[PDB]
């Protein structure tokens, strides 16, 4: 092909596939509570800076020298 | 409103409670919500925002604009007890 | 002994970190031998290759462990016509590849897997091998070789035990025939337990309905001849005694539901005994359980059979299945048509009551709905509490649809050109995909279509298409008719009351008509639209703008599809035409299949194919000449040339027609006709009306599965059509067609077989059209054109 | 599955995966694919199969090898109960679950599909959860840190979409269960917010308007 | 002196085998499409007679060869070949 | 033909190559009631009473003949007698056991009953339950019969006045396999399907011993082949035969414990002449090793998938012709043909005879044409 259609650096979807809307705290008030945490919930807590989309690569992760 | 004359909407409505007297007769205050959960099979409706207080109702009329309301709200806190029995089966 | 060395050996390909994960006791534990065995055998669980050597020396755990060819590099080779991929993904069930070490009993357990496939089929003459010469330094190569023989060609089915009831009629009862000569063809041969079982079935349960209740099940079996196949069926049972379905009797578990049931469990007592009448009852007060809501119900019904006074009183005693539950519906796919399109197709839905009623209903309507090959509808549990069961359902797509090009026969016109594509599937998103290009030289025609029936609401139906079509195809000058029809027009269907539906058809369609015939029929609709026709050429043009609505509505009461036994396809549709149409005129057209064998034996069967069409012209401005329903030709009425009863085909003379086409074009061409030719065959009269008898029974030389796809059709049925808007002062020399007796005599036979690949009607018919209007021909033939 | 001829003579695993490493550069990852995988069954030894197989991996998902992608998965994690990879892995075995994405075709307008396969979602979602836990330190580490959050986001609007669905169907009676799930599932979603609401209209017309109320002034005063 | 001989009864549930699998497969078929009614009026034919061939899966490809006879326009041999994938 | 001459599975098969007619057989009887049968399976042996060719067809026709040209004396299409529509279709399974002034003969039907020898018309009538598959065995007025689905009758020549019914032992899927219910010594001794042989008494059916001996299909599902079919040979009151795949025992009526044994070759027809016994195997070639330990000196190979009946070592002339209407006389040793008839597609399913050294054929067509070589 010549035209599209292609997939090599652009991360699958795009950037705001990567991140598109960050959460937001909502807050029960008093005497009503609501149990969230409940399935799929391991604190995402990151440092960073870690590589991230174009930045992310997934190179074949070798060794120093073979 | 009118008479049976205007826009058409009568395919199958479906809404399922099979509610009986039984439901009439195995409650008392502080009942066990365990033992009224299996009497009941599914605890459809808790308060998120507050004690199970279950929840059930009976909204069905195939078809037609009409349709029941025949709502089980029963009281549970906590210690398991119904303080109370709720229902407006009428619309 | 005290473990002091983690000592694995071999080290080919292994995880040596899961392999001291193999090891329970780890190094430097002080265990005795019972903890060393116990290690073996835990090593043993790796269960991909374990060549034990367990040394004990001093301390170090010499145990070693060789690889081989154990790698399962496999080939494979030397294969018949069995399927292959089959045996592929099969391997794959197993995992059995490159890899997955080896294991003497796993290629043993595929090999004869396969055999006994082989065996349940009966193909079944095993030469079955799965050779492992293993490439070197522990390589594999595998070839699976196998030479087999066809399945069970069905020899002798001999029946046992049979009495008052002849073989061939059970025979008929069931599936297995083994039979080609010349009286038929099709017979083939093949296995299955599972005939046997249904047969059996069929059997015994037909002898309740002769109401010989008891039955005694014999150990019916088959011998296979040796050496090559033969399949011997003895049939080994036992009638047992003949009986009357004296009572039935109800003691289940229930609340007030045993009143609320006995209305069906109520017959009259003392029938002939009846097993259907047991199947009946049972599925009846299951579905009215559901008609209450629970789980599934036991259902005994035990029953009381004295011998000499033929008694079956029914001890029917159920009790319900347990209370209403909630459930999880989740489909996956979720493709361009998203989940909530068959969240709509399936009648089920949580939060209500359940029922495997209703998401049965789901289920066949999916299957008939379709845009996928399985609906695979897997109940789960969820646990806790007994309710919101999972019920995940799967389907595999029947996408991307219709590729075509029909390519045909130039030569006398352009080799004729059809791109079909119909990507439904795809853009059946909700939608419909049809698009049509076909042009042959001069019959250019266009379908685009797209069509979500369920615009907003499941009950909203949306088609919208144009259908555009150029007839250009002429022979002559001054007299060249071409018919240039754009349409466009969006459809929306409403059935809430099923097999109940009104449907609004709202389409415009231009029509630019050039060079019309001297037709004294176009042209008293010319003079009617004010046109004063050339009366020496065949050469006026209109251009035909109308803007209309119809309503075409259905109801269907019908038992059965292949077989049509009792049909209530009741279908009127009216054309309306508002002022912006260029004509204002009505079309009626009744349409009405009513279908009903008196006979449950099928062999007194009264059927009725009834057609009428009117059409209502507002004067100058009429029903479009050609806005005609086809009178003859083989619609209804066979043997004739459609649209020609009635009105003759009269031209108002035209010998100025420019070009005469060598008579490839006549009545009032230029070589043509004189003052006006009353030429045969003109476009059916303004009403028509048609009647059709239809009856059925089997000929005492055939076969019952024959009747189930034969149909035999007895008719002489005459209808009538005339042009009510008529006149008699040009029409006096030729004839008037105001006239309810257009009739015919077609005394007629006609036969439709329906082979399990294609239906076929053939008929004579001994014709006397009393008004002509067609030609005479005895031999009706076409074969049924499934859509 | 066995296929890639080795229409190439059979030479050391050495240069045939140096000839591998140039079309991993080159990026022609089928033929890359076809000598690795030549190599292993000329070579079903060699600790050098190790690093073939990583390579297999990348020109895997480079090429979009899905199945094959799997093959490599279960395989190698048959022989890693730990690798200097795994979180690599681990993501990879994430972006696994995304492989199953591409559907039509946009330049300017665009179509929906945040309302489909959520299996591999949560899969992806326990890989990542892991990752992060076991392997706190890499540019796959952040990345998922965030990953977990988007794709968790992006469940909440496929449960947006399920519900509304029962809504709009009249079906509410589903949907009153469901927003106290989504709410076991997040509240803080903004597709949560956006769907309350939906259920508090329904609580009106089922005459929970007592919460409806509740839920509406949430979304005010919570929520935007 | 002990006494420890059976003094137990145990139980326990498991599976032992499950193994099941079954076969299928289809090689063609065909859709022929036929009609003729004869004249029988001056004597000739005329029809629209054509087929399909119903392959696998996939593959689907039609026939048809029609006719129109008697008219001053005649359609003599109208062979017509088509094809269908919806695979 | 080419088209329906490719599409289908095939094995092997032989020329039988060189053929030696150094003997000249000549069918000085030639005669033929056609049907017979054509294809199927079962034991339908005509009889004969000094001379009297009982002719017969696959109909419950009853005919004769004479040795002679072939010249019938009676035929009765005894078929049925009041079945559901006037002489129904009635096929045969059971040759004919001709006892005194009565022809023997059952029907899959169930359908037992003694015949006017003179007429063939019914000398006494016992119709029986269970495919009647095995011949009237009229032994000393214990009419034993076995039906195919593992039931077997004792009647009596009267008027078949059942005596003692045996519903014995079969495989779970019934099929293939006949044993010979002979006694001696007065024991009801009969081999049996599933590598099983059983001894029971001639007058309860009780078993004195019973013999469990080799395998076949099921948990070792051998698939289509001709393994050993379960009818022996026994002199001394001791029972010969292999054991279902080809392992040759001895058996003593009073024991049927296993004696020497031979694990060699899936035959199904064999005949004893003097401790001599002879192979036939899956692909019905011949290496005729008898039981005297070893002795294959009348192993002729020369037939691959070729068919045979059970041998006749008549005239010293080691003679039987095949299943596909081929006739062959063989060298006294191995082998070569002392003579051979490759003349008939016949094709046959029961048993002929060589009695009075004149080869009484039952073939499917040319039913019956003794040969004299």
């Amino acid at each position: 092909c010549s035209s599209d259609s292609r997939y090599k650096r652009q991360v699958s979807g795009d950037e705001a596939y990567l991140e598109a809307a960050p959460l937001a705290e909502l807050h029960a008030p008093a005497g009503m509570i609501l149990p969230v945490t409940s399935g799929d919930y391991a604190i995402p807590v990151t440092n960073g800076s870690g590589a991230v989309g174009k930045a992310l690569d997934i190179r074949p992760p070798a060794q120093p020298l073979a | 409103c009118s008479t049976l004359e205007r826009v058409v909407y009568r395919p199958d409505i479906n809404q399922g409670n099979y509610l009986t007297a039984n439901d009439v007769s195995k409650i008392r205050v502080g009942m066990t919500q365990q033992q009224v959960a299996y009497a009941l099979g599914t605890p459809l409706m808790s308060d998120p925002f507050g004690t199970n207080t279950w929840f059930y109702v009976f909204r069905q009329q195939p078809g037609h604009e009409g349709v029941t309301q025949q709502t089980l709200t029963l009281t549970f806190n906590s210690s398991g007890v119904l303080t109370n029995i709720d229902n407006k089966p009428a619309l | 002994f005290v473990v002091k060395d983690i000592h694995f050996e071999g080290l080919q390909r292994v995880a040596v970190g899961a392999a001291l994960l193999s090891m329970p006791v780890r190094t430097g534990d002080t265990v005795n031998d019972e903890d060393i065995s116990n290690t073996i055998r835990a090593l043993f669980a790796t269960g991909n290759f374990e060549d034990v050597r367990v040394l004990r020396d001093g301390d170090t755990l010499l145990v070693q462990v060789k690889e081989r060819p154990t790698i399962a590099s496999i080939t494979f080779s030397g294969n018949k016509s069995v399927k292959d991929d089959m045996l592929k993904q099969n391997l794959e069930a197993s995992g059995v590849r490159v890899g997955e070490s080896l294991d003497r009993t796993t290629i043993a357990d595929i090999e004869k897997g396969l055999e006994d496939f082989y065996y349940s089929v009966g193909k079944y003459s095993a030469s079955v091998k799965a050779v492992v010469t293993p490439l070197p330094r522990n390589r594999v190569d595998l070839k699976l070789v196998f030479q087999e023989g066809v399945s069970a060609e069905i020899q002798q089915i001999n029946i046992v035990g049979n009495h008052a009831f002849t073989t061939d009629e059970l025979i008929s009862h069931f599936q297995l025939r083994d039979e080609v000569p010349w009286w038929n063809v099709v017979g083939d041969r093949k296995y299955q337990k599972q005939k046997l079982a249904g047969d059996l079935e069929t059997l015994r349960s037909y002898y309740l309905d002769r109401g010989y209740a008891r039955f005694n099940i014999d150990s019916t079996q088959v011998s296979l001849t040796p050496d090559k196949k033969g399949i011997y069926v003895t049939v080994n049972i036992t009638e047992g005694d003949q009986y009357k379905l004296s009572g039935v009797e109800v003691s289940g578990n229930l609340a007030g539901h045993s009143a609320e049931i006995e209305q069906l469990t109520k017959i009259e007592p003392g029938e002939l005994y009846n097993g259907t009448k047991v199947t009946k009852m049972e599925d009846d007060i299951k579905k009215l359980l559901g008609r209450y809501g629970y789980a599934y119900p036991r259902v005994q019904s035990m029953p009381e059979i004295n011998d000499a006074d033929k008694t079956v009183k029914l001890r029917v005693n159920v009790d319900a299945g347990n209370r209403f539950y909630v459930r999880k519906i989740r489909f996956e796919g979720n493709d361009t048509s998203k989940d909530a399109v068959l969240r709509r197709e399936m009648r089920q839905m949580e939060g209500a009551w359940l029922g495997s009623d209703l998401v049965d209903q789901g289920k066949e309507r999916l299957n008939r709905l379709g845009f996928f090959e399985t609906v695979d509808t897997d109940t789960q549990r969820v646990p806790g509490s007994p309710d919101q069961v999972d019920v995940v359902y799967k389907v595999k797509e029947r996408n991307t649809g219709s590729f075509n090009f029909g390519i045909g026969y130039g030569t006398e016109s352009g080799v004729s050109f059809q791109a079909g594509v119909q990507q439904d599937n795809w853009l059946g998103t909700g939608y419909a995909v049809g698009i049509n290009g076909t042009k042959n030289d001069y019959q250019t025609y266009a379908e685009l279509s797209v069509t979500n029936p369920y615009f907003t609401v499941d009950g909203v139906s949306l088609g919208g298409r144009l259908f555009y079509n150029d007839f250009q195809a002429d022979d002559a000058d001054l007299s060249d008719y071409t018919n240039k029809s754009y349409g466009t027009d969006v459809t929306l269907g409403f059935p809430i009351n099923e097999y109940n539906s009104l449907r609004a058809g709202l389409g415009y369609v231009h029509n630019s008509l050039s060079n019309m015939q001297p037709q004294v029929a176009m042209w008293r609709y010319l003079y009617s639209m004010g046109e004063h026709p050339s009366t020496s050429d065949q050469d006026n043009s209109f251009k035909t703008d109308d803007f209309t609505f119809n309503y075409g509505w259905t109801y269907n009461k019908l038992d059965r599809g292949y077989f049509p036994t009792d049909g209530s396809r009741v279908n009127l549709t009216g054309k309306v035409t508002i002022p912006g149409s260029d004509n204002e005129y009505y079309k009626v057209t009744l349409d009405t299949a009513t279908y009903v064998p008196i006979d449950d034996d099928h062999k007194w069967v009264v059927l009725g194919r009834t057609r009428w069409g009117y059409g209502d012209g507002l004067g100058g401005k009429e029903m479009p000449f050609y806005e005609n329903f086809y009178a003859g030709g083989s619609s209804t009425v066979r043997g004739f040339q459609s649209n020609t009863i009635g009105p003759k085909a009269v031209y108002f003379p035209h010998q100025a027609s420019n070009y005469d086409p060598d008579y490839d074009y006549e009545c009032a061409t230029q070589d043509g006709a004189k003052d006006l030719c009353k030429s045969d065959d003109a476009v059916g009269g303004n009403a028509m009306a048609v009647a059709s008898l239809e009856f059925i029974t089997p000929t005492p030389f055939i076969s019952d599965k024959y009747a189930n796809s034969v149909r035999t059709s007895f008719f002489w049925d005459m209808g009538t059509v005339w042009d009510t808007n008529w006149d008699s002062s040009q029409y006096s020399g030729y004839p008037d067609y105001s006239d309810p007796s257009n009739i015919r005599m077609s005394a007629g036979i006609a036969l439709q077989w329906m082979s399990p690949l294609g239906p076929l009607v053939f008929s004579y018919a001994q014709p006397f059209k009393k008004y002509d209007g067609d030609k005479a021909e005895q031999f009706q033939f076409n074969i049924g054109k499934t859509w | 599955c066995s296929g890639s001829k080795e229409e190439v003579p059979d030479n050391p695993p050495n240069e045939i995966y140096a000839t591998a490493q140039q079309k991993l550069q080159d990026g022609n990852w089928r033929q890359a694919i076809t000598q690795l995988e030549a190599l292993d069954n000329r070579y079903p030894f060699g600790p050098y199969s190790q690093q073939v197989q990583l390579d297999l991996i990348y020109a895997y998902y480079k090429n979009a090898d899905l199945p094959l992608a799997q093959a490599a998965i279960d395989r190698f994690i048959r022989l890693n109960p730990t690798h200097p990879n795994i979180d690599y892995v681990m993501y990879m075995r994430g972006l696994t679950n995304m492989a199953l994405d591409d559907s039509a075709l946009q330049g300017f307008f665009g179509v929906d599909r945040s309302d489909r396969d959520p299996q591999h979602a949560r899969a992806a979602f326990s890989d990542f959860s892991k990752l992060v836990r076991g392997y706190p330190n890499s540019q796959y580490t952040t990345d998922a840190t965030k990953r977990l959050v988007f794709l968790k986001d992006r469940l909440a609007k496929y449960e947006y979409s399920v519900a509304e669905y029962y809504t709009e169907r009249g079906a509410w009676v589903a949907v009153v269960n469901r927003v106290e799930g989504m709410l076991r599932d997040y509240p803080d979603t903004q597709a949560t917010r956006d769907a309350l609401p939906l259920m508090e209209n329904a609580y009106r017309q089922m005459q929970m308007n007592a919460q409806a109320e509740k839920v509406a002034k949430i979304i005010a005063a919570n929520s935007s | 002196l002990s006494m420890k001989d059976k003094d137990y009864n145990p139980l326990i549930g498991r599976t032992g085998v499950d193994v099941g699998k079954s076969f299928s497969g289809k090689d063609w078929k065909v859709t022929a499409r036929a009609g003729l009614g004869y004249q029988f009026d001056d004597s000739r034919m005329l029809m629209s007679v054509g087929l399909n061939a119903e392959i696998r899966d996939n593959v689907r490809f039609g026939l048809e060869f029609e006719k129109s006879a008697f008219g001053k326009y005649n359609v003599d041999n109208a062979v017509n070949a088509n094809f269908r994938y919806s695979f | 033909c080419s088209l329906f001459n490719s599409e289908e599975d095939v094995v092997k098969m032989s020329p039988l190559p060189t053929v030696e007619n150094q003997f000249t057989p000549t069918t000085a009887w030639s005669t033929s009631v056609g049907s017979g049968i054509g294809n199927f399976y079962s034991n339908l042996h005509p009889a004969l009473a000094d001379n009297v060719v009982y002719a017969a067809d696959r109909a419950g026709l009853v005919k004769a003949l004479n040795a002679d040209d072939g010249k019938e004396i009676w035929s009765v299409s005894l078929a049925e007698k009041d079945g559901w529509f006037s002489k129904e279709p009635a096929l045969l399974s059971g040759g004919v056991t001709v006892s005194g002034g009565h022809v023997y003969i059952g029907s899959e039907k169930a359908q037992v009953y003694a015949l006017n020898t003179s007429d063939g018309t019914v000398a006494w009538q016992t119709k029986v339950a269970g495919e009647a598959l095995s011949r009237p065995v009229v032994s000393d007025g214990l009419v034993l019969i076995h039906t195919s689905n593992g039931q077997l009758q004792a009647l009596n020549e009267a008027d078949g006045a059942v005596k003692w019914t045996v519903n014995l032992d079969m495989p779970s899927l019934s099929l293939r396999g006949e044993s010979a219910p002979t006694t001696a010594f007065g024991a009801a001794v009969v081999g049996g399907d599933n590598g099983r042989v059983s001894a029971v008494l001639m007058e309860q059916g009780q078993m004195i011993w019973q013999q469990r001996i080799s395998q076949a299909t099921g948990s070792t599902e051998i698939d289509r082949l001709s393994d050993v079919d379960t009818t022996p040979v026994v002199v001394n009151g001791v029972v010969f035969a292999l054991a279902y795949n080809g392992n040759l025992t001895a058996l003593d009526l009073r024991s049927g414990q296993i004696m020497w044994k031979r694990e060699l070759g899936s035959v199904n027809d064999f005949i004893v002449d003097g401790n001599r016994i002879y192979l036939v195997d899956q692909n019905d070639r011949v290496m005729a090793l008898t039981i005297d330990g070893g002795v294959t000196l009348w192993t002729q190979s020369d037939l691959l998938h070729r068919l045979l009946t059970s041998p006749v070592l008549y005239n010293g002339n080691l003679v039987v012709g095949d299943s596909e209407g081929y006739l062959h006389w063989i060298n006294v040793e191995d082998g070569r043909f002392v003579a051979q008839q490759k003349v008939d597609s016949s094709g046959f399913q029961t048993e002929p005879v060589a009695a009075d050294g004149k080869l009484l054929i039952q073939a499917k067509d040319g039913t019956v044409y003794s040969i004299t070589r």
